[PDB]
């Protein structure tokens, strides 16, 4: 109706670029490594994790069976 | 009026009876839905022996106490496919 | 009117020890006396009723069959 | 008002209330730490036991 | 300031000349019972500071 | 003086996007009139490809020292009390406990401490006062 | 103006729940327990419900 | 003073050193109302708080404790 | 006791929050102040019955989980 | 005038008491008495003057006599 925004040309080229970052991506050695930490790296390490300790965790009303406080003081002296 | 169960063993039917099979997991069900208010009643229990005993909870509370440690990691819903689809026996 | 299943596992477990302990004339006097709507409300609460008989039957005794639904074993 | 050049500032003249308020108030202060002083001096710094009378 | 900015001060400062001694012995009374509050017998150490500590290690945060 | 923070990159080609100096706003005068004060911006500057990293509402830049001098002088200070607290335990200077530490009758007050028999007494006992 | 159409109905709903829940309150002591919703129908049981399990199940095999 | 734009922006809070010519009315009829919600909140408060420390005697615990063994 | 020493300070938040308009500054500000001097007083007589007495107080609204 | 550590109360007296655990050792016959006055005395520094002063001393001679327990091993070590 009345254009409420007053539009700024540096902010739409601006918001236009980051909607269009995919266009000049390029699969260089930088964005290979990149790619290879967060989508096989990061996830070997949660999938070595995952698997390591399925299973073998009874939390469930563990129960102590091994004294927390010692009987007998031994003085340095 | 307060309908009780129709206790059917998955060990005494055949599972081509579709209404003996779908009895025998509603039993399971409702089982382990009477341990887990068994459980609650007694960690109830634990709970008025602690405020009441106060520095006597340790030994006031403690045959209580070990019950509740020993029930809490089986008085839970555990479903029917587990035990419909294996035999403990092979 | 609903009653989900931890609400209608409760009043079994109740009508379970009427049916098990009916020879205990203290364990009839709490139930009678314990109302429908108290029912749910078993343990330290504002309500002045008297259940100390009933907690302690259930510490007593497993109410519970799910053992006579698993008749195989390893 | 009326701003005087070359005027060093006087002592200031309080409300008496602020004045009287604040002396007060710190009297109350040292009075307690000196009637604590007289009877709890020793077992401050433990020249004395409490119960040792 | 007003009285009114000065009242909760007032009330304040006296508070902060008695209050602690008048509330000493509800919380550092020596077998004063506090069960919320629970302390293994094998970490009760309030005796060996209260009465062990030589007497010049009392005095030495006043001195600096 | 002031440095750019860091992950900003020196050169970017995004196809005919304009490539400017990457400027920090946060550090630019604010006794000058800007058309958005708040920002210290102008209508229709334009802005770096990482704008959001270097506007007032990116975290604020500490430009005093270097992070290199600012995290020497950080593992300095936890340094001098690393040596002082290993010297005091290797030489051993602390004081030896005055008396024999508190101990307790029945049992050391294993029964109060949630013991059930004699098997489970070590397991829950304080201190036993061997003494009576 | 402190009773406004916005400041009003927030209180209304309050007085209209408390009320309908003293009214079920009420409603149950007198009919054994049943809610003050007993008019609209009842809860299906399981006798029935499992008649046409049973038919449902005899289609599918 | 200053302007605020009071005319269509009415928050909840007031909206800039805002006081209605009929405050002493309002403020009545919120006192009345704040004094019919404490007393409300009294009376709900004492009939429904208990003491957990004996709603059990201790002879009952003793034979809860047993029967639990 | 226990509820009038818990809620009412709410009360004065809910007051001043949606009715602060139609009552003005100075009532607003007093209204607050009014309604943490109840939870005051009240904590000060649950401090005696609590700590002297050797009483505890507990109020369950309702069942969350 | 507490001149030696008292008797030993028993089990139930502590119970019944509800004496605190780390509180549970030789002068525990002497606390009774200071938190029964405590709780009649509102805690006040002025109520209990003697009854803390007894409970307070108790404490003093079962501080000295681990001292000798400490002494007394501390000869057992170096012997050995
Ligand atoms: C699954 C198959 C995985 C194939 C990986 C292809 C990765 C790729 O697209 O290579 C990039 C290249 C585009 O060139 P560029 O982005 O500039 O990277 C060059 C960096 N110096 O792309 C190329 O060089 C073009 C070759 C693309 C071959 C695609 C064949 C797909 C056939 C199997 C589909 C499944
Ligand atoms: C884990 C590492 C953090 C990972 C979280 C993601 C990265 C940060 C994302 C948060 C969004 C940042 C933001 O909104 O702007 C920064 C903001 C500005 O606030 P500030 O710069 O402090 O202005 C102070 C003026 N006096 O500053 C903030 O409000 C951020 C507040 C701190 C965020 C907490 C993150 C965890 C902090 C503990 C980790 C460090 C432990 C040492
Ligand atoms: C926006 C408003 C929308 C309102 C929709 C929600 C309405 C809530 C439904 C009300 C149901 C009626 C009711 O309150 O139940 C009655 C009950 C007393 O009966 P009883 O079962 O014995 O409770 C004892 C619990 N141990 O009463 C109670 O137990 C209520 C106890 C509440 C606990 C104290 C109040 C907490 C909230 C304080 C602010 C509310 C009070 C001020 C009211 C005006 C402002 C909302
Ligand atoms: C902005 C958008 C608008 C949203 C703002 C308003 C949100 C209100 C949210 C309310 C949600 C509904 C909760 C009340 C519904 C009634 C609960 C109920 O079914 O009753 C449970 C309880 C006892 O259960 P029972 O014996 O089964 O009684 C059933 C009888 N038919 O019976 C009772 O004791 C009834 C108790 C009623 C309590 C009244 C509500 C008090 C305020 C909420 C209390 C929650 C605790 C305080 C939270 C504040 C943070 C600490
Ligand atoms: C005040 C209530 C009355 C206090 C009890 C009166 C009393 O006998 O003690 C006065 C008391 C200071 O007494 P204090 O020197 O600490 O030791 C007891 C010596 N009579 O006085 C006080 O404790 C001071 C009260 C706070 C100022
Ligand atoms: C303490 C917090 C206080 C909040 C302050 C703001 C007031 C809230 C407000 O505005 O809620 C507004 C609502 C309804 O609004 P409406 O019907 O559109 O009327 C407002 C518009 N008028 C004035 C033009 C007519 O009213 C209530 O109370 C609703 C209470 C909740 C009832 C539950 C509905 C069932 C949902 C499904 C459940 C499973
Ligand atoms: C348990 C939770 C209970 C919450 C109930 C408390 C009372 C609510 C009061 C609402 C009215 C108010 O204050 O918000 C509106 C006020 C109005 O501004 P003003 O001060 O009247 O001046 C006006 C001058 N302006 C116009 C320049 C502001 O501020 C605001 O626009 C602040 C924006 C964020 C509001 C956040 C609301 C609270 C969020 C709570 C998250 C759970
Ligand atoms: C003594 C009694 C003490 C208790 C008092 C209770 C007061 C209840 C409120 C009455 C006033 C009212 O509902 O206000 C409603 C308000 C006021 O704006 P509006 O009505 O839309 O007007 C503006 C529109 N116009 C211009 C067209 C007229 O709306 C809101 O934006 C409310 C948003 C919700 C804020 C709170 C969210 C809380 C979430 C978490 C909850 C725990």
């Amino acid at each position: 109706g009345p254009h409420l925004l007053r539009e700024d040309a540096s902010f739409q080229r601006y918001g236009q670029l980051r909607d269009n970052l995919a266009t000049y991506w390029k699969f260089n050695r930088k964005a290979a490594r990149n790619v290879f930490i967060f989508l096989v790296a990061v996830p070997a390490g949660l999938g070595y994790l995952a698997y390591n300790y399925e299973g073998k965790t009874p939390f469930v009303g563990k129960r102590r069976t091994e004294p927390i406080f010692e009987q007998d003081y031994v003085p340095r002296k | 009026d307060h309908v009780r169960s129709p206790n059917v063993s998955f060990d005494d039917i055949d599972y081509n009876n579709s209404q003996d099979l779908h009895n025998a997991q509603e039993s399971l069900l409702r089982e382990q839905w009477i341990r887990v208010s068994a459980l609650k009643v007694c960690r109830k229990a634990l709970e008025s022996c602690y405020k009441t005993s106060g520095p006597n909870h340790y030994e006031d509370c403690r045959e209580i106490a070990e019950k509740y440690l020993n029930m809490l990691p089986d008085h839970r819903i555990q479903g029917f496919l587990g035990y419909q689809k294996n035999d403990p026996s092979k | 009117d609903d009653k989900s299943i931890d609400e209608w596992a409760m009043d079994e477990l109740l009508l379970r020890l009427k049916e098990k302990n009916l020879s205990d004339v203290e364990l009839i006097d709490e139930l009678d006396k314990l109302s429908k709507s108290h029912v749910g409300k078993i343990g330290a609460s504002e309500i002045n009723k008297r259940d100390a008989v009933i907690i302690e039957r259930i510490l007593n005794g497993e109410y519970d069959q799910l053992s006579g639904l698993k008749k195989k074993e390893l | 008002f009326k701003y005087v050049r070359g005027a060093i500032v006087p002592k200031p003249k309080v409300h008496p209330g602020y004045v009287i308020t604040s002396k007060f108030l710190g009297g109350l202060m040292w009075f307690w730490i000196f009637y604590r002083a007289k009877q709890d001096y020793p077992v401050w710094f433990g020249l004395k036991h409490p119960w040792e009378h | 300031n007003d009285i009114v900015l000065i009242t909760p001060m007032i009330i304040l400062t006296i508070l902060s000349i008695f209050g602690g001694y008048l509330l000493r012995d509800i919380y550092l009374g020596m077998g004063s019972p506090f069960n919320e509050l629970f302390i293994h017998p094998n970490n009760l150490s309030l005796i060996e500071t209260e009465f062990s500590l030589p007497s010049i290690l009392k005095v030495l945060p006043l001195i600096t | 003086k002031s440095f750019l923070p860091h992950f900003i990159p020196k050169n970017y080609s995004y196809g005919d996007y304009p490539r400017l100096k990457p400027e920090n706003l946060q550090k630019r005068d604010p006794y000058l009139k800007y058309d958005d004060q708040a920002n210290k911006r102008n209508f229709n500057e334009p802005l770096h490809p990482q704008q959001d990293d270097l506007d007032m509402w990116a975290p604020d830049h500490f430009d005093f020292v270097q992070d290199s001098i600012a995290l020497k002088w950080f593992g300095t200070f936890f340094g001098v009390l690393a040596v002082f607290s290993s010297v005091i335990y290797i030489g051993g200077l602390y004081p030896e406990k005055p008396a024999n530490p508190r101990n307790y009758p029945f049992s050391g007050l294993a029964k109060d401490l949630g013991a059930s028999s004699e098997e489970d007494t070590l397991l829950y006992a304080a201190k036993i006062d061997k003494s009576i | 103006n402190i009773f406004n159409k916005w400041n009003v109905t927030p209180f209304v709903w309050l007085f209209a729940t408390v009320g309908i829940f003293q009214w079920d309150k009420s409603h149950r002591e007198s009919h054994d327990g049943k809610g003050i919703l007993d008019f609209l129908g009842e809860i299906k049981v399981k006798e029935s419900l499992d008649t046409y399990f049973k038919e449902y199940q005899t289609k599918v095999a | 003073h200053h302007i605020h734009t009071p005319s269509y922006i009415k928050p909840p809070t007031g909206g800039w050193n805002f006081t209605p010519a009929n405050w002493k009315q309002n403020t009545v009829l919120v006192l009345v109302g704040f004094t019919a919600c404490c007393v409300g909140l009294y009376k709900l408060g004492e009939a429904g708080s208990y003491n957990p420390k004996l709603k059990y005697k201790e002879e009952e615990l003793s034979r809860w404790n047993q029967s639990a063994k | 006791m226990i509820l009038l020493c818990i809620f009412t300070p709410f009360l004065g938040s809910l007051i001043s929050g949606f009715f602060g308009r139609y009552i003005g500054v100075n009532s607003s500000k007093w209204i607050v102040c009014l309604s943490i001097f109840v939870s005051v007083v009240s904590t000060y007589i649950l401090f005696i019955d609590v700590i002297f007495n050797e009483i505890e107080y507990t109020y369950n609204i309702m069942n969350w989980l | 005038g507490v001149s030696e550590l008292p008797e030993l109360l028993s089990h139930e007296e502590m119970k019944q008491n509800k004496i605190p655990l780390a509180y549970r050792d030789r002068c525990a016959r002497l606390l009774v008495p200071l938190n029964k006055c405590r709780k009649e005395g509102w805690y006040m520094p002025w109520n209990c003057v003697q009854e803390r002063h007894d409970y307070e001393q108790c404490q003093y001679l079962d501080f000295k006599r681990r001292v000798k327990e400490l002494e007394e091993i501390k000869k057992q070590r170096d012997a050995a």
